[PDB]
C-alpha cells in the first residue's frame, strides 16, 4: 500500500531504556484468563490487558 | 511606455503582514461560490463575495483585527438543502415560479400559473427537465431540494412563494469533502455551534494533527463544580478527553466570532516560542454574564476552570485569556510545538532523500550515520528555540535489519526522546509591615 | 549517468507535473495510489510542494 | 568491476575440475558448469520514525 516518503509519529508519554543480563523472572498466578500456561509480556500496558488492577498477577 | 519613476502615495493607513505556523480555515454555510475551499488575503476581498451581515464577513473582521495581520484566510462551503412552501392557500389565476441552479452555471426556471398540487406541478417539471433531473433530487409531502449523483452545489431563489435552508451534510462529511480539495491549513473554526455538530467535529480533528477552535455561551456550564454532574458542552468535551480542541466561554458567542480573534494572537509567530496565556485580544471584551451583564464572579470562573475552559477575565482594569489550555489539559503550546517539530523533521528528511540524483544512499553504516546527523540537526533547531532542552537519539546497526527492509528499501526502528523547557504565568507573595 | 550506481526513485523531473485526476485536477488519493501500487504501475507523488516518481 | 561501482558487495566463482569433466563435452569443445553468485548492495528510500516528548 501507499506510504509516506517519511512518516514520523510524537507522543508525550515517557520512555526509559532496558538492559540485558542474565535470567528472566516468572510470576506464578492463580489465572485463567487465558488458555496457555505461559505467556510473555514486555510493558505493564500489555498486562493490564488481560488483567485488571487489582488482580495479583 | 511607463514613466522612468512611477508614485502612487495613497491616502491610507496600512499595517505589516507576519507569518508562522499555519493558516487558519473558517466552515460557514453559504452558497455565494461554487468552489469549496477560496482563499482572501485580506478582508475587502470578503467584502466583495460578502455583504457585512453574514458569518464569514463577521469571522473575516474578527480575524484582522489583531496586528500584525495573519497572511491568509480560508473559507470553507458546507452543503445545503432547501424547502419550498405556499404561505398562502392554492388560488387560480396566481402565479407561482422559482428558480433551480446547479453547479457549473446551470440555471432553470419553473412555472406554474394556476397547495400540494402547485409543488407537485414543479417537482414533475423539474424531473422532467433536459438537464435538472440529472442533477437535483425533490421530495414533496412542503417541498425540499437536496443533491443528486455526483453534483457539488445547487441553489433556488425566486412573492407567492417561499424558500428556506439548512445545512445538510454531518461534520464529519463536511470536513472530508473539505479534506479533499485543500490540505493547506492548521486551524479550523466552525459556524455551526449546536451540540451535535461541535461534537462530531472535535472527534474527527482528534485523529487529524489540526487543532480546532470553539466558543459557548450556554449558561450551564457557570455553575456545576462536579465536572461528572456537569453535562453542558464543554463538559463533554473535557470528559472524551479530546486534546485537540479549544474551547472559550463568552456570552457573544451565538452572532460573534471570538475564536478568529483568539486565533490571530498566536498564528503570526514560530511554534513553541510564545505562551498563549495571558493573552491581550484587541477590540474584545471581558465574559460577562447574560444576565446582569456584569463580569463573571471567581465562583463561576472556577466552575469554568474545572471544565478545562478558557476564559476573558478582567485583571484591574485589562481583559485578558486565561491558562490557554485544550480541553485535555495540555497547553496550546506544547501541541503547536509538537506538530512543527515532527513537520521540521518531515521536511529535513525529505530534501536529504530527494536530492540524491546520480548517487544513493547504500544500506549500511555509512549511510545510516548521514539519516543520524539530519535528525540530530533537526532537533537542535528545536532546541535553538528554547522549546527543548536536551535530546537522544536512537539507530539500528546494518548489520542488525532484516531482509524484508532491505527488499523494500525502508529503514524502521530509528527512536528519540527530548525535554521540554517551561514558563512562568502566575506569582505568588506574602510579606509582613512592622516598626 | 552509468548503470548500476543509481536508485531510480525518488526522482525530480523539470517541469512534469504531478499527477491528476481528469475529472477535478485534484492531485490523486491515497486510495489511488495505492491502486496503482498493487498494479505495480509508477505515479509522480507529492512531498510538501514538490513532485517526485516514486517507486520507479 | 562491479563491486567498485557500489553495485555489489561480495561475489564466488566455482569452475568445474578438469579430470571430472565428461569426455564427451572435450570433443564438443564446450565448457559448462561455471556458475557464480553476488550479493545486492542496496539503497534507502524511505524511512520511519518515533518519538517521544516528556517533561
Amino acid at each position: 500500500m501507499w506510504n509516506p516518503i517519511v512518516n514520523v509519529d510524537i507522543t508525550l508519554n515517557t520512555a526509559g531504556t532496558t538492559r540485558e543480563g542474565f535470567g528472566l523472572p516468572l510470576f506464578l498466578a492463580s489465572t485463567d484468563n487465558f488458555e496457555e500456561r505461559v505467556r510473555g509480556y514486555t510493558s505493564l500496558t500489555e498486562v493490564a490487558e488481560d488483567f485488571d488492577e487489582n488482580t495479583a498477577a | 511606455w511607463n514613466p522612468i519613476v512611477n508614485v502612487d502615495i495613497t491616502l491610507n493607513t496600512a499595517g505589516t503582514t507576519r507569518e508562522g505556523f499555519g493558516l487558519p480555515l473558517f466552515l460557514a454555510s453559504t452558497d455565494n461560490f461554487e468552489e469549496r475551499v477560496r482563499g482572501y488575503t485580506s478582508l475587502t476581498e470578503v467584502a466583495e463575495d460578502f455583504d457585512e451581515n453574514t458569518a464569514a464577513y463577521k469571522a473575516a473582521k474578527q480575524l484582522w483585527s489583531q496586528t500584525p495581520k495573519v497572511t491568509q484566510l480560508y473559507i470553507g462551503r458546507r452543503a445545503m438543502q432547501y424547502t419550498v412552501s405556499i404561505p398562502n392557500a392554492v388560488t387560480e389565476s396566481t402565479d407561482y415560479s422559482i428558480t433551480v441552479a446547479a453547479g457549473g452555471g446551470i440555471s432553470q426556471p419553473y412555472q406554474y400559473t394556476a397547495a400540494e398540487n402547485v409543488l407537485q406541478q414543479f417537482k414533475t417539471q423539474i424531473e422532467a427537465d433536459p438537464t435538472i433531473k440529472d442533477k437535483v433530487s425533490v421530495n414533496v409531502t412542503t417541498m425540499i431540494i437536496t443533491k443528486a449523483g455526483d453534483n457539488d452545489f445547487v441553489k433556488v431563489t425566486t412573492q407567492t412563494v417561499y424558500i428556506a435552508s439548512t445545512t445538510a451534510d454531518t461534520a464529519s462529511t463536511a470536513l472530508a469533502a473539505i479534506e479533499a480539495y485543500s490540505t493547506d491549513w492548521y486551524f479550523i473554526a466552525a459556524e455551526d455551534r449546536t451540540q451535535q455538530f461541535v461534537l462530531a467535529m472535535a472527534s474527527e480533528i482528534q485523529a487529524r494533527k489540526k487543532i480546532f477552535f470553539t466558543a459557548n455561551s450556554d449558561v450551564t456550564a457557570l455553575q456545576g463544580t462536579e465536572l461528572a454532574s456537569a453535562n453542558d458542552v464543554p463538559a463533554q468535551l473535557a470528559k472524551n478527553m479530546y486534546t485537540r480542541t479549544v474551547c472559550l466561554w463568552h456570552h457573544a458567542a451565538a452572532e460573534d466570532y471570538p475564536e478568529m480573534a483568539y486565533i490571530a494572537y498566536g498564528a503570526p509567530y514560530d511554534a513553541g516560542s510564545i505562551a498563549w496565556g495571558n493573552a491581550q485580544l484587541t477590540g474584545v471584551a471581558a465574559s460577562l454574564q447574560p444576565s446582569n451583564q456584569r463580569p463573571l464572579t471567581s465562583i463561576q470562573k472556577s466552575a469554568l476552570d474545572v471544565r478545562h475552559c478558557n476564559f476573558i477575565d478582567l485583571d484591574g482594569g485589562v481583559p485578558v485569556v486565561r491558562r490557554g489550555i485544550t480541553s485535555g489539559g495540555e497547553w496550546i503550546d506544547i501541541v503547536r510545538g509538537v506538530d512543527w517539530l515532527e513537520s521540521d523533521l518531515k521536511t529535513s528528511l525529505r530534501d536529504l532523500l530527494i536530492n540524491q540524483k546520480g548517487g544513493k544512499i547504500t544500506y549500511d553504516d555509512t549511510g545510516i550515520t548521514r539519516i543520524r546527523q539530519v535528525i540530530e540537526t533537526s532537533l537542535q533547531r528545536a532546541v535553538n528555540r528554547n522549546f527543548l532542552s536536551s535530546y537522544t537519539v536512537n539507530v539500528p546497526k546494518a548489520s542488525q535489519v532484516a531482509l524484508a527492509d532491505k527488499k523494500a528499501r525502508i529503514l524502521k526502528d530509528v527512536t528519540f526522546a527530548g525535554i521540554l523547557a517551561g514558563a512562568i504565568l502566575d506569582v505568588d507573595l506574602k510579606g509582613t509591615v512592622a516598626y
